[PDB]
């Protein structure tokens, strides 16, 4: 209703008056199936820019990080009713942020139901579960030989509402869910996924075996770029296209002007002569007329001895110095880079000419002296 | 002439009922209505101006009864006092108002009132009592020292500014953001007065960390028309940083190049490259986001007129900017091609990009023969895993210049036995959407005009009239461009070329249009480096001359 006579019992049934002059409310206040503690004493008059209102300590945990909001809406509030609405909605906010520690599941459904299932898949398929239950992940195997894995954040609901699959393998998996479709369903369509992508794998294995690829390292399944080394201090980057992967990539060259210029004229020349039937490696040896070095240094490849800020070498005239005190990063930086960095952070103090503060890639003390 | 008083007359009583509202702009709403109605308000003194001018003072009482307190609310707000050369026309409005032997007492008194507030503009201490006392004391005039105060009051905001940047989310004294509002629109008036660039170009790179923006349009609006009539010239990093918070700026300013292509230089591709390059588009193009906003205007422009081939040469001079652009500023970390082109195959952009100043002249026919087959895999076998459809494939064709017209220079060369897939390529270029029914037909076509046109060429010098013929509809465009390719080409043309163009200047957009191609084939050859001198001179004469028939 309009007034809060009908609209606050509507809005707030467990807010009995204790009083005749409606002063003292108290009793529960509900949200998200949960009802709460909560004591709220008026002046003699209606007015809340003086106002009492204490809670359980059961509520003031979840008004954690919110006191001055509450504090300040209920000075800016006109009237009880919206103040109510806005603490409510404020509750909503709370719970559903610290999702973590608010579930209780419908086990008749959920914990027999998921045990159903898992025993329909098999027991060598899960490899990971979440002692919460939220999380699991799951296995699958190529014709080829080779482990993908999938992911499910799981709801109260698991056989109602879809569960949220996070993927490696770079198009976007699609699962058809529905109530009646199940962990063998959606595991199913998966495996699909991994049978239809068998070419781009086979592509990318061939690369990583008789090839040194250099920059992605340790390659995930999602990752569709690949900086190959050849000869010393030039190298190709080489963007594809797993719909299409035998066919042409957008591609280009890191190095010496003089290097490269040669090998772009010599790939525009014979960049005809690329065919979807070979083999990337064997389009791309004989359209650039060169074998490739297979790892001509495994162990000092390359580390990136660049700013890790701005990713130059060369920030005029300045060379990466400043570097991590730490064996684990050893990042170098630019003076220029980690002083406009560091001074924004919090964590930063400047003494004379010192700054302390943390690396931007492992959050351990650095020091800059200007 | 007809009015002459009477527009004017109703705008005195509009501007003298608004000077009244914003009294001196101490205020904030005050400033905001200035800085917009300020500009009409120059214009309005221009003819104002002209009318005080062509008469005399004290004599005429025309718009004489408040004119005075119009040029003092006028001088005392000094949003006024600054915009490009309102105080030059008040100081004229001034001096045509003066009186050189004033009669009766009134006309003195007023003429002294003009010296004050000319004096109160130019040369009062409207400013902090003790550096004025002090400079008094050094004994320097405000003239020799303004320069410098100025200079430093800058230096110093600009300063404020870096370290407000600096300090993003840290406990130390924030710069006030009503304080920047404050700024910005002290920019607006005088960002052709030299001494606030440092300012203007600090405040578009130190966003700062607001959710909010804090600059108000008219500021953005004031310097992107200041960008494009080049009284500004800033570092190209302040102007990404503009496009990249403004839409309505990048908007404002790509629609300033079509302007450019439509009105004033229509294919003098020279001076519509030369804008490209001065512009910062090209460099701000290599930002994904702003390169996408682009190429949708030129989509809906492709669309408004079908095809028109004046979009389709800027498009390909745009896109050999970017492109020069792209390779300049891309050694480390650059997106990739599917991020600017993702409506197609990254394969096919990848061929396309190769240019042919780095091929044979020689080996162009297979790269078209190579095109040819990449496309019709593209728009034949249009199945799931692909481009859209055909029209998006065309469209990145087209931001490929070379590539699309070489065909038809290229189909004389190879005109006995024409290569079929050459053929598929130019029916594509001038006709997409079709059915295989319809290419084919245009398809041949094109290899009877082939046996036509060569049994010609293999013939001595002949008629206009024989041409005319075969050109004698849907393939009409295809078949014209075609024609003047062999005029141009053979060696039997540069005699018979006029005698063709009467005839086929029907109206004034077969001119342009031809125009158009003709403009686009030199800057090619002169880019290419390839030429018969010849067809060159002949081209240059044949536009030269038809430009003023028009
Ligand atoms: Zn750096
Ligand atoms: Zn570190």
């Amino acid at each position: 209703m309009a007034v809060t006579e009908a609209s606050l019992l509507r809005q707030c049934p467990l807010l009995l008056p204790q009083n005749r002059s409606k002063t003292v409310y108290e009793g529960f206040i509900s949200a998200q199936g949960r009802d709460f503690h909560l004591r709220i004493v008026l002046p003699e008059d209606l007015q809340l820019k003086n106002a009492r209102l204490l809670c359980s300590w059961q509520l003031r945990t979840i008004l954690s990080g919110y006191h001055r909001i509450v504090q300040q809406r209920m000075q800016h509030s006109p009237d009880l009713m919206s103040f109510m609405m806005e603490l409510k909605m404020l509750l909503e906010v709370a719970l559903k942020n610290r999702q973590e520690l608010y579930a209780l599941p419908p086990p008749p459904q959920f914990y027999s139901s998921l045990i159903e299932e898992i025993g329909t898949l098999g027991w060598d398929k899960l490899v990971y579960a979440d002692t919460c239950f939220s999380t699991i992940k799951l296995k699958a195997e190529d014709a080829s030989g080779r482990e993908h894995l999938i992911t499910l954040k799981l709801k109260a609901k698991y056989p109602a509402e879809s569960p949220d699959y996070f993927v490696d393998f770079p198009v976007p998996f699609c699962a058809s869910w529905t109530p009646q479709s199940s962990l063998i369903s959606i595991y199913s369509q998966f495996l699909a996924a991994i049978e239809s992508l068998k070419a781009f794998w086979d592509v990318m294995d061939e690369i990583d075996e008789k090839t040194w690829v250099l920059e992605p390292e340790k390659p995930p399944r999602s990752a569709t770029a690949r900086r190959i080394a050849l000869g010393n201090n030039v190298s190709i980057n080489i963007e594809v296209d797993p719909r299409h992967p035998t066919m042409l990539p957008e591609c280009f060259f890191l190095g010496a002007d003089h290097v490269v210029k040669p090998l772009g004229i010599k790939l525009s020349r014979n960049i005809h002569l690329w065919d979807p039937e070979n083999s990337v490696l064997q389009n791309l040896k004989d359209v650039l007329e060169i074998d490739f070095p297979a790892r001509a240094i495994l162990e000092k490849s390359d580390f990136t001895m660049d700013c890790g800020i701005c990713y130059a070498y060369q920030l005029d005239g300045t060379i990466p110095d400043q570097v991590c005190d730490n064996s684990q990063c050893g990042q170098p930086f630019h003076q220029i880079c980690l002083y406009e960095w560091l001074r924004g952070l919090l964590t930063s103090r400047q003494s004379f000419n010192i700054i302390f503060g943390e690396c931007p890639y492992c959050s351990k003390p650095i020091t800059l002296k200007m | 002439m007809a009015q002459d008083s009477v527009d004017l007359s109703c705008d005195y009583q509009f501007w003298m009922q608004k000077l009244s509202v914003w009294d001196q702009a101490s205020t904030l709403e005050t400033q905001q209505d200035t800085c917009l109605h300020v500009a009409q308000f120059q214009e309005f003194l221009r003819k104002m101006y002209e009318a005080l001018k062509e008469m005399d003072s004290n004599t005429v009482i025309e718009r004489f009864p408040t004119i005075g307190q119009l040029l003092a609310k006028a001088c005392w707000n000094p949003f006024i006092l600054a915009y490009d050369e309102s105080q030059k026309i008040l100081i004229w409005c001034l001096c045509c108002l003066i009186n050189k032997e004033p009669q009766n007492s009134g006309q003195s008194k007023l003429n002294s009132w003009i010296q004050g507030v000319l004096s109160h503009i130019l040369s009062a201490l409207r400013f902090d009592k003790e550096v004025a006392l002090f400079t008094q004391g050094l004994g320097y005039a405000p003239i020799d020292y303004y320069p410098g105060l100025l200079k430093n009051m800058v230096l110093s905001l600009a300063s404020e500014l870096r370290e407000n940047h600096l300090n993003g989310f840290n406990t130390q004294r924030r710069m006030a953001p009503e304080r920047v509002a404050s700024l910005s629109r002290v920019c607006v008036p005088l960002i052709t007065l030299t001494d606030v660039d440092p300012l203007v170009e600090a405040l578009l790179i130190c966003h700062g960390r607001e959710p909010q923006e804090i600059l108000q349009p008219e500021f953005f609006e004031a310097v992107n028309e200041a960008i494009l009539l080049k009284k500004i010239s800033l570092p190209m990093s302040a102007v990404v940083c503009l496009w990249l918070r403004h839409l309505p700026s990048l908007e404002k300013a790509m629609l300033h190049l079509f302007e450019k292509l439509i009105s004033s230089e229509r294919n003098c591709l020279r001076r519509i490259e030369c804008f490209i390059k001065d512009s910062s588009l090209p460099q701000a193009a290599c930002h994904p986001a702003i390169f996408r906003v682009v190429d949708e205007m030129f989509r809906c422009a492709l669309l408004e007129t079908d095809g028109a081939l004046e979009i389709i040469a800027t498009i390909q001079v745009f896109t050999q900017c970017f492109v020069e652009a792209l390779e300049k500023a891309s050694k480390q970390l650059r997106f990739a091609l599917k991020t600017y082109f993702p409506y197609t195959s990254p394969s096919l952009a990848m061929v396309l990009l190769q240019d042919p100043q780095d091929i044979p002249r020689g080996h162009w026919l297979q790269t078209l023969k190579h095109i040819s087959e990449l496309l019709r895999e593209a728009v034949e076998d249009q199945t799931h895993g692909s481009c859209g459809g055909p029209f998006e494939s065309w469209f990145l064709f087209i931001h490929f210049g070379g590539w699309a017209e070489m065909v038809a220079e290229q189909l004389l060369m190879s005109a006995a036995e024409p290569p079929t897939a050459l053929l598929w390529l130019l029916a594509f270029y001038y006709g997409p959407r079709d059915g295989r029914q319809q290419r084919a037909q245009t398809m041949v076509q094109v290899k009877a005009v082939l046996g036509h046109l060569l049994a010609m060429s293999r013939s001595s010098s002949l008629s206009a009239q024989d041409l005319q013929t075969v050109a004698g509809a849907p393939a009409q465009q295809l078949i014209r461009h075609l024609l003047l390719n062999f005029l141009l080409w053979a060696p039997g043309g540069h005699t018979i070329a006029w005698d063709v163009i009467t005839l086929m200047a029907h109206t004034a957009e077969i001119t342009h249009e031809i125009i158009g191609f003709l403009d686009q084939t030199l800057y090619r050859w002169n880019r290419l480096g390839i030429e018969s001198p010849r067809s060159e001179k002949l081209a240059r004469e044949l536009l030269k001359e038809l430009r003023t028939q028009v």
